[PDB]
């Protein structure tokens, strides 16, 4: 046998470890090691009953075995050099005695091809010459249209800023009006469940009006268009804030990753209520178990605020701290001020760390990341009516954002509140 | 084509950023730990989105709905080869974890750009008794910028226009590639001019031309 620490497996991952033998092939990932002293792997085992067959070559990437086997598992692997060749097959010509050709499945890159849906993989032969096959255990959600157009998302669990690499969200792909066949296969895995709905409450992105309701451990959101689903890990903050007119609150939840059509993008689910909006929920839950389930902190049966309802309900199911709206009045005892954006007009409301400009495209400027703001202005009679500037950077994203149509009163009112908060203004 | 064999490697073996080449008009890409190449030709776009800390890339290829408006229609490089097979439409990436992205989207926005002529039968110059000849004749569109005078002949199967007065570079003109021969004199206008018409346009000078145009001015304004 023999023991190399430098080998690869999962690209999207970090190294790993092999110990060859006899029987079979052995492979450790890369130990993580907590307090020099808790030790964690993960081994497996692969004997040679599983081997089907080899094509490693030097025409793909990173020049090392590419194995196939009967336990639905491909291994990719890479991590090893070019004089590998002897070695490894010195190894391998005692039993398995299969020759490994010079495939190189697949380099002509054109986008003619066909694709059969496999056992659990999809391979792509341009006319007889495979291009790719990807194992079904690293699918996350797959979407499906009326062209039979197809969009395979993928939520890849990243670790730290260094190992993680290369890494995709989505293979997307047109089907012809295939008579009588359908993408059958794809969809074999798991969404994976078992305490409270709403109906007919009113969202902005996307833009509609449907219902959404809550399982053990996340939402399903869904609609006469479409359904969408959202975890609570994926969450991370939530914030309520209300209207210039008081009449409307928007409930913010700014989650990460977004969720995506396969090519929209929404930061940031904007929520809109009613004042109105009083009435009473019932908790889907044993008059015993809901202690353990909520934390003690939310009843079985209460009535109050339909929004406050939700806030808390949220805050109870992320376990973190929520947001107030601030107690700075703007003009005319009004909580925003409203400006030009994109060729559309929306509010800015501070807060105790950040700015947050709504609502197309509903914009964080935390305090913290905010550079410097400077203040361009121009000598005219007009002046007095919305015309002052306000010029924001953020250095941690290079990102400069110029704020037009402010009048005196509100320019007066917004550099009072940033000599308090004592930012730094340029002039 | 990308590659032929197995000989030529990418720039680097171990790939871990996203490659661009340019040499052979072709990029690689990993789906998930494994390559691919395609082609510039079978590029469409791409685009970009920052959000939070987390970015999104989206590239884009010649495919139905993507590179022609409307689908089952006739194009040269999808379509023609085969009508009705599978192609691939778009993809995306997210590469927050390395500060080396930017740079690959720039090379792949100069990259799509980064890449003519139906020629005609010689035309046989004959000097013959009968040779046609006049002078201070200018062609339009001119070889270049500056303006070109020059003499026009006819011979029997098209129309050479020669240049050694100023450069010496040979221009011709197939008679069945004319289409339509007019005169315009300068009754109330200001040049005498001869217009030829092709159907089958020639590259010249600097540029592609269909229309070629032969006359002498007849200004009289002078600022003398």
């Amino acid at each position: 046998s023999t023991d190399f620490d430098r080998i690869y497996l999962n690209q999207s991952k970090f190294s790993g470890r092999f110990r060859i033998a006899d029987s079979g092939l052995g492979w450790k990932i890369s130990t993580s090691g907590g307090s020099a002293a808790n030790q964690a792997r993960k081994p497996f085992l692969l004997p040679a009953t599983e081997l089907s067959t080899v094509q490693w070559s030097r025409g793909c990437r990173g020049y090392d075995l590419k194995i196939n086997t009967k336990n639905q598992g491909v291994i990719q692997l890479d991590g090893f050099s070019q004089d590998d060749y002897n070695l490894i097959k010195n190894d391998f010509h005692r039993r398995f005695n299969i020759q490994v050709e010079q495939r190189e499945h697949s380099l002509r890159g054109w986008n003619w091809g066909k694709t059969d849906l496999a056992r659990n993989e999809m391979v792509f032969a341009l006319n007889g010459k495979p291009t790719f096959e990807i194992p079904y255990a690293r699918i996350n959600n797959t979407n499906l249209t009326s062209k039979n157009e197809v969009g395979i998302e993928f939520n890849i669990q990243d670790e730290e800023y260094q190992p993680a690499g290369d890494e995709l969200v989505e293979m997307r792909f047109y089907i012809p009006g295939v008579e009588e066949l359908k993408e059958k296969a794809d969809i074999g895995e798991v969404a994976g469940d078992a305490i409270v709905s709403f109906q007919d409450v009113f969202f902005t992105t996307p833009r509609g009006r449907y219902d959404i309701d809550i399982y053990k451990n996340s939402i399903r959101l869904r609609g006469k268009t479409y359904e969408y689903k959202l975890q609570h890990r994926q969450i991370q903050r939530i914030v309520s804030l209300p209207k210039a007119d008081d009449i409307h609150h928007l409930l913010v939840l700014a989650i990460e990753p977004p969720l995506r059509q396969g090519q929209t993008t929404y930061p940031f689910l904007v929520l809109q209520f009613q004042k109105d909006e009083e009435t009473e929920v019932q908790l889907n839950l044993e008059d015993e178990d809901y202690e353990e389930n909520y934390k003690d902190k939310l009843k079985k049966q209460y009535d109050a605020k339909t929004h406050i309802v939700l806030s808390h309900v949220l805050k109870g199911l992320t376990d973190r701290r929520v947001i107030v709206p601030g107690e700075y009045k703007s003009k005319y005892d009004q909580c925003a001020v409203s400006c030009s954006f994109k060729a559309n007009e929306g509010y800015l409301y501070p807060l105790d760390n950040a700015f947050f400009f709504l609502t197309k495209p509903t914009l964080y400027i935390p305090f913290s990341d905010v550079s410097m703001v400077n203040i361009s202005r121009a000598g005219q009679t007009s002046t007095s009516s919305r015309t002052f500037d306000l010029e924001v950077v953020l250095r941690s994203n290079r990102g400069s954002t110029t704020f037009a149509n402010i009048s005196k009163e509100e320019q007066q009112l917004l550099e009072q509140f940033l000599k308090s908060k004592n930012l730094r203004v340029k002039n | 084509e990308s590659y032929v064999r197995d000989s030529q490697l990418p720039t680097n073996i171990r790939d871990l950023r996203i490659h661009v080449d340019w040499k052979s008009q072709t990029i690689i890409l990993p789906i998930y730990g494994r390559p691919v190449p395609f082609h510039i030709n079978s590029y469409k776009n791409g685009s970009k989105n920052e959000e939070g800390e987390y970015t999104y890339l989206r590239l884009n290829f010649n495919s139905p709905g993507s590179s022609g408006g409307i689908s089952k229609k006739v194009e040269e490089l999808p379509y023609e080869e085969s009508a009705d097979n599978q192609f691939v439409r778009s993809i995306t990436l997210r590469s927050k974890d390395g500060d080396r992205m930017s740079e690959t989207f720039k090379q792949i926005a100069d990259l799509k750009k980064e890449a003519d002529v139906v020629q005609q039968d010689k035309l046989i110059e004959n000097k013959t008794g009968r040779t046609k000849r006049l002078d201070q004749i200018f062609v339009r569109p001119n070889p270049d910028t500056k303006r070109v005078p020059s003499t026009v002949f006819i011979h029997e199967n098209g129309i050479r226009f020669q240049s050694p007065l100023r450069t010496d570079s040979r221009i011709d003109i197939l008679f069945s590639n004319i289409k339509n021969l007019i005169f315009q004199s300068c009754k109330g206008e200001l040049i005498v001019v001869i217009h030829i018409h092709l159907k089958n346009p020639i590259l010249m000078g600097k540029k592609k031309i269909q229309d070629v145009q032969f006359y002498r001015e007849a200004s009289d304004m002078s600022v003398d």
